């Protein structure tokens, strides 16, 4: 099945799933999230701020936490274990 | 020019292998492209430099541990029940019972206890407070700073060194013997004298009071006047305690011999003296080669002259000071030889003969001690050892190296490697028979019927040594020879107490499971230099495939033809060699761990009786130690110890993952990754995501690499936590 | 010797379909078309894993891989006494033909061709890598 | 025990000192 | 890719062409044997690298020899 | 299970006595491995479930399990010549 | 040209696997511009199992 | 020497003797003392006691654990640990090793030299294990003859 006039159709270039229909939404709904998401198109600047804004809330919550919250910052709650040869 | 940039032949590859393989050949700067000489030594120097900031900036993080969330104070107060405490632990994945379990050392939190013997060698150095450390750790910051700026400077084109300098090799022995090994030895006794000794007598030296504080009752008076005896009068008693002023002398420079009888540890006016001798004999001679003024040696003619004239060593050396300066590999293998004989004369030299205050009493950091340094030292020795194998490859000139000692290796290799394998075959036969033959006598209820080998020489040894144990009675041990009545005034009244002493590790009671496992060593050092030998000699060629000079060091094979190619390199020699490495210093280390682990608790019959059959060594080593350790955690609870339980069955998922890269070969993998990439290309909703890289296999070479750092890396955590759980669970 | 022209109105052999086909690479890299005349109505071992029932004319054969060319051609040139070329065919549109180039099967000789990798030398004379270090050229090369 | 400004003087100085890993690492790379 | 060379110890006896599975090998006119016709290999950019020319080489040492150098799509053999 | 067993002794009680039937020969220490299996026997205990199998096939006697033995080397001579 | 056919013959060949090994000669060939004419029959195989190589005049030696 | 009591007066070698007959005795107290597994550990017994009066009759040197340890060094009292049973398997492993080297020197003058060792001929084999018996004075007188060893001209040898 090879037709030199169409290399894309004898080699598997298909769109086996897709769809041509242009739009299935409505005009309220599509300029909702294009204005809410219109900060964070571009990729150089969506990478600066969701590294600076991931360090920031990692540090924030491991810092604020309690003991109930996380047993590291509890501490140690009894006596502690002695060890062989009174170490 | 894609990653990796140094090797554009790497860099038109579409697959992951690119991304691999320019992590592993990031460092091979002589095989990158466009390359040339100024550039490998220039590069080869700053990466030197940025190795020694990553030591400098290494022990500076181990300094700012100790001195910030380590005990060093509270250790110091009280070496005997206070445990070292590294750093402490933030993790987010603890329990309240692990948050619990780990606090010890009277600490606030979850703290790791620190089994490197930092705490002992700052102590014994002169180190007291937290503050000390910081600043220590500040120093050192400042120190790898000055090394990263000095790697920065040496590649700006102003000052770039040139070659002519970097092959300088009498300058650089000169100032290496003379500066680096002399004054830095003196600068040590300096030290030594000045701080370690005042602050083991109690009085606390400082630089706000450096040029204040005299370091003898007459100083640097008896020195300029010959009449050093001064120095060695008034040494400390055996009334005294380590960092009191109480029971101590006034003598700096001592040589009394033997072990502070508190510590159970050298004395620092005899490693003082011990300084200021390999400080005198380097500076000595580092005056001993030609650099700028006339007098000196020239190495090439010391070399050239150095022809046996019965022509049984051939040309000799002729042609090697150009070989050895030339070939960077020689260097590093010459380097690294030396390196791992005395990284194993550290192992068997701090055991023995502890140099530093109360690390013979703390047991379990002395066994990481040794195994880190006969492992090091496995590791250090193989590469000298593959570094011949490249130099022979890639750096080998017949033509220059012509019937000198160098290609008279290569005229009878066959009878060096044949010998090798004789040799190893001996020990192997011998051992597992004569091992297998005790297992046999043990196991059919005649403990009496071993053949059990009293280990005579190495006893002799001992006896000439001092120990009156056997009663050879020759020299040292009898008093009627020279070398006693010579010695018996000067340093045999410390050395006689410290090695007729049946608590320490000073040449330990020797028997025949010592024999037995004592030739287990000889079989993995004579195999291991076999396989190593081996590679390195038919590094070139072989009868197999006379061409494998041509294929580069580090090719997988040539072939399913001429029989079968497998593991031909002489890489895979060394990667064979890696196993061996692992077996012996297993063994050895087994050795150390189990003569110990029963010399500290007290019943040595158990390793007498115990250790000349494997199955003592199962049952009275590998499982019964392993007690405590695999009960680290339970379903009832966690102890201490579970770190150290987690990291055991860790080694044992990560070695026998190996196994899988090392049984295992690519082609099953790679059609298995076929099958996956059409399983990706034809799946909806992840056909949309694309590879750049096109998924393979990992290639053959990186498999074996890839098994055999898995392997060690299994290899080395069943054992650190093994050895670290069955030692610092059960003390003693 | 004139290359054959590939001409793409020859039909496919009786397959019903494999998924040891053309993955992406057939898309944007390079594929292989393999195209020779039969006897009769045969059934021949697909390189790509099956068996498909080839035709009693010429037959086209759409490959992945160079390999899949020759595994196939020297199957159908001992098993059957079928003369065979392919060609490599890129996504833009060029076909490359590929094997034989000369016409005549590389196994026997033919004057038009060249020798191109040969050393007058042998493996035993091939210089030390010591004495070419920092070179583009290697000890084999030259 | 260290005092909390030591601890601002170290993470400075190891800054300092990281800046310089990424000067030497830059001229590695050139 | 590979780089195969082949060396003047060849007798021609044509079997690493046979052997090859990505056609690169070919036999061109020789003065140097009795077969009077020697390997080469021009395309040398399809060879993924197999050495069967070289398992099928009766001449000891090798005429045949592959060098395995930098890899590329051809020479890894894959069809993705 | 003929000669070297205790069969008609683990029959007689099998919950006490274990179920032996291969006796080592004593040469070289290896006579310990002729352990106490019980009812007045020494050999190693085995684990093949012989016993049991011939417990269910209504077998009382050695002489039952030496004809056996006998039938199936007749049978083993009718193998080979078949 | 050739030391003789039928003659015993010891090959000088580094990359061999019959160096210093004893062959017999079956056959040397006298066109000009060969550059191994002298076969060389051995009674041990090599690791591809042939015992038949071609050598040069100048590899060998008549012992 | 080294350390070790003899076997004849160490206590703990007595030890060893004294718990392995106590061993086998409560062996016997489950077993009627005519029976035939009851004879087995009599004769176990018996080949006991005659071992331990054998290790303390030759010089056997015991150490701590009451176990004969053996002084390989050359001692002018401990020749049969060592020394002359070396000397009686060195003359049976170097008969192995000449009569193995004979065969394949017998062999290579064959017609088909490798026929010759898949099937090994036997009357061609034992009568070169007789001649096996004077081994010393044929490997060295080989050796000095020239004959046990083959010049490097003449041996196979991979290249540099
Ligand atoms: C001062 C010590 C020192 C120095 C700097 C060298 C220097 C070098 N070695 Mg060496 N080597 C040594 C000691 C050392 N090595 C030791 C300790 C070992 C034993 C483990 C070896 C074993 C080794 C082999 C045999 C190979 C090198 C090679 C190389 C090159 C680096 C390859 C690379 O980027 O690896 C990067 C490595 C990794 C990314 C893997 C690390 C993963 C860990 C283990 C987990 C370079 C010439 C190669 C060479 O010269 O090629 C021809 C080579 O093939 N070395
Ligand atoms: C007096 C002058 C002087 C001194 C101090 C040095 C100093 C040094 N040079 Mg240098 N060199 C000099 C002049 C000098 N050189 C001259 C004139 C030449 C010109 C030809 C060279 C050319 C040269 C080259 C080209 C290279 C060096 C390198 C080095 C370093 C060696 C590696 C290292 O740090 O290991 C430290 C080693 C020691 C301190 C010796 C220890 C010895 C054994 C192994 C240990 C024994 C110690 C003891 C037991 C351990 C106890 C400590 C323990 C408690 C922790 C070191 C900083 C190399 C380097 O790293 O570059 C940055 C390098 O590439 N130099
Ligand atoms: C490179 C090594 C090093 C350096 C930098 C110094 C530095 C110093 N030493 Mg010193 N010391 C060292 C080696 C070192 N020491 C060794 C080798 C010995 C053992 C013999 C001593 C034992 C020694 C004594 C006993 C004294 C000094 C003193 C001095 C101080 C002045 C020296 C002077 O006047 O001239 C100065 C702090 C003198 C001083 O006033 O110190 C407070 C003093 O009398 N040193
Ligand atoms: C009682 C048990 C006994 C047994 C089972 C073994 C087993 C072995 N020994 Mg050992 N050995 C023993 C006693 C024992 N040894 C004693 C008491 C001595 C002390 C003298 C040695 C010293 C020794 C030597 C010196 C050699 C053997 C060798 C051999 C092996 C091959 C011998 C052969 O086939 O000849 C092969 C043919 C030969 C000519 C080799 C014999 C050595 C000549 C005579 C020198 C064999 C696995 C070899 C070995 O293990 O090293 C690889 C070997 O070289 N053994
Ligand atoms: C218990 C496991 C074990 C055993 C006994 C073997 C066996 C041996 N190794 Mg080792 N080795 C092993 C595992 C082991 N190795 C593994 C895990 C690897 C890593 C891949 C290697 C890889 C290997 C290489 C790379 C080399 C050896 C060699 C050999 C020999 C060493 C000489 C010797 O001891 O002869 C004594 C023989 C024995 C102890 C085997 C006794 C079997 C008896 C006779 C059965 C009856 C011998 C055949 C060397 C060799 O063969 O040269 C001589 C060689 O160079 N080994
Ligand atoms: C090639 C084999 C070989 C090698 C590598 C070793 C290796 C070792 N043995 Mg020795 N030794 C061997 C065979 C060997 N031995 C034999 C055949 C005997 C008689 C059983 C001894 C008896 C002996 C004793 C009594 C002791 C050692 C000890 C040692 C160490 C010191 C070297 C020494 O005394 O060797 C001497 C070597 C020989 C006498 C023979 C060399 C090989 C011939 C040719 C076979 C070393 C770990 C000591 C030890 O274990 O330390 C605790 C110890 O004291 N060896
Ligand atoms: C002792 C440590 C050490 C030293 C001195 C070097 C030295 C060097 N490596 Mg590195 N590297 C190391 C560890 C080391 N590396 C480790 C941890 C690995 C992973 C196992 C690598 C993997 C690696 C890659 C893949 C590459 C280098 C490269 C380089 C250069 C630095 C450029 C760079 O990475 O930017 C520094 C950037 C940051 C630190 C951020 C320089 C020659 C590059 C090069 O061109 O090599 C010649 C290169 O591409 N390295
Ligand atoms: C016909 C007898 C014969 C002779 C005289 C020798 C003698 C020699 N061989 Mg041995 N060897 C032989 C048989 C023989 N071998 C056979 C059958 C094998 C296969 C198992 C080998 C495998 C072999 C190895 C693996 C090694 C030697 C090596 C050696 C040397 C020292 C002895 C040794 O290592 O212990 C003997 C070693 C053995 C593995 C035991 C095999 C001996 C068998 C039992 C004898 C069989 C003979 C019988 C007629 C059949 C010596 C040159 C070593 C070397 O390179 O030289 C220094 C060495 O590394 N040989
Ligand atoms: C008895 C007298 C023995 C003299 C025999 C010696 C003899 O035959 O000379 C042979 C050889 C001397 O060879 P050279 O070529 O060096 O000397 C040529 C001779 O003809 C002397 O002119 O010496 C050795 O091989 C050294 C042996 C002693 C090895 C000493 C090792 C030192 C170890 C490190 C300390
Ligand atoms: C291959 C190769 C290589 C390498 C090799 C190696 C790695 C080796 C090793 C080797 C080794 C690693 C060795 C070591 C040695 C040592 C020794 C040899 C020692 C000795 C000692 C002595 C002799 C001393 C003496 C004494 C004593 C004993 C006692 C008393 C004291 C005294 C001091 C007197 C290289 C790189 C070069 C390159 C080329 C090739
Ligand atoms: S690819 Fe693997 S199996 Fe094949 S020859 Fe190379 S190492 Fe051996
Ligand atoms: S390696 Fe394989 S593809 Fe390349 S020339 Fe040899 S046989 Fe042909
Ligand atoms: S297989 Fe070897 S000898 Fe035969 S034609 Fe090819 S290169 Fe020449």
């Amino acid at each position: 099945y090879f037709d030199l006039g169409e290399i894309d159709n004898t080699t598997g270039n298909w769109d086996l799933y897709g769809n041509d229909d242009p739009n299935r939404y409505n005009g309220f709904q599509n300029k909702f999230f294009e204005t809410f998401a219109g900060a964070f198109t571009k990729r150089g600047l969506l990478l600066k701020f969701l590294v600076l804004g991931g360090a920031t809330t990692i540090g924030y919550l491991g810092s604020t936490s309690s003991g109930d919250l996380l047993a590291i910052k509890n501490g140690p709650k009894q006596a502690p274990i002695m060890g062989p040869r009174g170490r | 020019s894609r990653f990796p940039k140094f090797s554009r032949g790497l860099s038109q590859d579409p697959t992951t292998r690119r991304i691999w393989f320019g992590i592993a050949t990031a460092h091979d700067f002589e095989s990158h492209d466009d390359m040339t000489e100024e550039r490998l030594y220039q590069k080869i120097f700053a990466s030197h430099f940025g190795q020694l900031a990553i030591i400098f900036l290494w022990t500076s993080g181990n300094l700012f541990h100790v001195a910030w969330q380590g005990n060093f104070e509270a250790w110091g107060q009280d070496p005997l029940h206070v445990r070292p405490i590294a750093h402490a632990i933030w993790d987010p994945h603890f329990g309240q019972p692990a948050v619990e379990a780990f606090t010890r050392g009277g600490a606030s939190g979850p703290v790791n206890i620190a089994y490197s013997g930092v705490y002992q060698w700052w102590y014994t150095i002169g180190l007291r407070t937290n503050q000390d450390l910081y600043g220590g750790s500040i120093f050192l910051l400042f120190v790898s700073a000055l090394f990263l700026i000095a790697g920065w400077l040496h590649l700006q084109p102003k000052w770039k060194p040139s070659v002519s300098w970097f092959k300088n090799a009498e300058s650089r022995l000169n100032h290496h013997l003379s500066g680096l090994f002399g004054v830095s030895s003196l600068a040590w006794t300096g030290h030594l004298v000045h701080v370690a000794i005042p602050e083991s007598r109690g009085e606390h030296v400082r630089w706000n009071n450096l040029l204040t504080a005299l370091p003898h009752p007459q100083g640097l008076g008896p020195f300029f006047a010959g009449q050093w005896n001064v120095y060695a009068q008034n040494p400390d008693s055996n009334s005294h305690l380590f960092g009191t002023s109480e029971g101590a002398g006034t003598a700096i420079l001592t040589f009394l011999g033997g072990f502070h009888p508190q510590t159970q540890s050298l004395w620092l006016t005899d490693m003082a003296h011990h300084h200021l001798a390999i400080a005198v004999i380097f500076i000595i001679a580092g005056h001993m080669y030609r650099t700028n003024f006339g007098i000196g040696h020239s190495m090439k003619e010391i070399l050239e002259a150095h022809t046996p004239p019965g022509g049984r060593l051939g040309r000799g050396h002729k042609g090697l000071y150009d070989t050895i300066n030339n070939s960077l590999h020689f260097q590093l293998g010459l380097a690294l030889a030396s390196l791992g004989v005395i990284t194993s004369l550290v192992a068997q030299h701090m055991y023995s003969l502890p140099p530093y205050a109360f690390l013979a009493q703390d047991f379990t950091t002395q066994a990481a001690l040794y195994t880190h340094h006969q492992y090091i030292a496995g590791f250090i020795m193989t590469g000298a050892f593959a570094h011949g194998a490249i130099f022979f490859i890639r750096d080998y000139n017949p033509e220059q190296n012509k019937d000198n000692v160098l290609a008279r290796m290569l005229e009878h290799k066959e009878a060096i490697i044949s010998h090798l394998s004789w040799a190893s075959l001996f020990l192997g036969f011998h051992t597992l028979g004569l091992y297998v033959h005790n297992d046999v006598m043990l196991a059919f209820g005649t403990p009496e019927k071993q053949i059990l080998i009293e280990p005579v020489f190495a006893q002799w040894i001992q006896s000439a040594h001092g120990k009156a144990l056997y009663g050879f009675d020759v020299l040292l041990s009898s008093a009627d020879s020279p070398a006693f009545n010579a010695g018996q005034t000067l340093w045999l009244p410390g050395w006689l107490d410290a090695i007729n002493n049946n608590s320490n590790s000073l040449f330990l009671t020797i028997g025949p499971g010592d024999f037995l496992v004592h030739h287990a060593i000889a079989l993995g050092l004579h195999t291991t230099t076999l396989i190593l030998v081996k590679g390195a000699l038919d590094a070139r060629g072989s009868k197999l495939m006379p061409d494998k000079k041509e294929f580069g060091y580090s090719f997988p094979c040539d072939g399913p033809g001429r029989g079968g190619t497998c593991d031909i390199s002489a890489w895979d020699a060394f990667y064979l060699a890696v196993f061996w490495m692992l077996n012996t210093i297993g063994w050895v280390t087994f050795y150390w761990h189990w003569k110990h682990i029963t010399l500290w608790q007290g019943n040595v019959a158990q390793f007498n009786e115990s250790s000349t059959y494997l199955m003592g060594w199962l049952r009275d080593y590998l499982w019964l130690n392993s007690s405590q350790l695999i009960n680290g955690y339970n379903p009832f609870g966690m102890n201490s110890l579970s770190v150290w339980a987690w990291m055991f069955l860790f080694g044992h998922l990560v070695w026998a993952t190996g196994f899988m890269f090392l049984i295992s070969w690519r082609g099953y993998w790679q059609e298995l990754i076929e099958t996956l990439a059409w399983a990706h290309e034809r799946t909806p909703l992840a056909n949309l995501v694309r590879w750049k890289d096109k998924p393979v296999a990992l290639s053959i070479v990186q498999a074996r690499l890839v098994g055999l750092a898995h392997f060690s890396v299994g290899y080395i955590f069943t054992y650190a936590a093994f050895l670290i759980a069955s030692t610092s669970g059960k003390f003693g | 010797f004139t290359p054959p022209t590939l001409n793409a109105d020859t039909p496919a052999p009786i397959f019903g379909g494999s998924t040891g086909g053309l993955l992406r690479k057939a898309q944007v890299e390079e594929f292989y078309v393999i195209t020779w005349e039969s006897p009769k109505e045969q059934i021949f071992e697909m390189p790509t894993g099956g068996a498909a029932i080839m035709r009693s004319g010429p037959n086209l054969l759409k490959l992945a891989r160079k390999e899949q060319c020759l595994a196939l051609g020297a199957r159908l040139r001992t098993k059957f006494k079928i003369q065979y070329q392919f060609y490599r065919v890129f996504p833009n549109g060029e076909v490359q033909y590929l094997h034989p180039k000369d016409g005549v099967y590389p196994e026997k000789v033919n004057a038009g061709r060249t020798a191109v990798g040969v050393n007058n030398r042998s493996i035993g004379q091939n210089a030390n890598p010591a004495e070419l270090k920092f070179a583009h050229k290697q000890a084999y090369d030259l | 025990s260290i005092s909390d400004s030591q601890i601002i003087v170290a993470l400075v100085s190891a800054f300092i000192t990281g800046i310089l890993a990424l000067r030497l690492g830059k001229s590695l790379y050139q | 890719a590979h780089s195969v060379k082949i060396y003047d110890t060849c007798i021609g006896c044509t079997q690493c062409v046979r052997a090859c599975p990505t056609d690169v090998l070919e036999m061109v006119p020789w003065d140097g044997c009795k077969a009077s016709q020697i390997a080469s290999a021009p395309r040398t950019e399809d060879c993924v690298g197999c050495k069967r020319c070289e398992s099928a080489c009766p001449t000891d040492f090798l005429s045949v020899r592959v060098y395995l150098g930098a890899e590329t799509t051809r020479s890894m053999g894959l069809a993705y | 299970g003929a000669r070297f067993s205790n069969y008609e002794a683990w029959l007689s009680d099998p919950t006490h006595i274990k179920p032996s039937a291969q006796v080592v020969w004593p040469i070289v220490g290896q006579k310990i491995l002729n352990g106490d299996v019980g009812g007045g026997f020494q050999g190693i205990q085995i684990t093949s479930g012989f016993f049991q199998l011939w417990r269910a096939s209504g077998i009382t006697s050695e002489l039952q399990l030496y004809t056996t033995a006998i039938g199936g080397l007749i049978f083993a001579a009718l193998m080979l010549f078949a | 040209i050739g030391p003789k056919r039928g003659s015993i013959v010891k090959v000088l060949r580094r990359e061999s696997y019959w160096f210093n090994d004893t062959g017999k000669v079956v056959a040397v060939d006298q066109a000009p511009g060969v550059r191994y004419p002298v076969v060389v029959r051995f009674d041990k195989v090599n690791y591809a199992g042939v015992s038949t190589n071609n050598y040069s005049p100048d590899e060998l030696e008549q012992s | 020497v080294a350390g070790l009591t003899p076997c004849k007066e160490s206590k703990g070698f007595a030890k060893r003797q004294k718990q392995e007959i106590k061993k086998l005795e409560g062996r016997l107290k489950l077993y009627a003392p005519d029976s035939a597994p009851a004879l087995a550990i009599n004769a176990t017994i018996e080949k006991t006691k005659r071992r331990f009066e054998f290790y303390g009759n030759q010089g056997l040197l015991c150490g701590t654990d009451g176990l004969p340890h053996l002084i390989v060094d050359g001692d002018q009292a401990h020749l049969g640990e060592f020394v002359y049973p070396g000397l009686v398997f060195l003359y049976i492993a170097g008969w192995i090793g000449w009569v193995g080297r004979a065969y394949l020197i017998d062999v290579r003058t064959s017609k088909k030299p490798t026929e010759k060792e898949i099937i090994i001929d036997v009357p061609l084999a034992l009568r070169i294990m007789s001649k096996g018996l004077t081994w010393p004075v044929a490997a060295i007188g080989e050796l000095r003859s020239g004959k046990l060893v083959e010049k490097s001209s003449n041996i196979t040898v991979s290249p540099r």
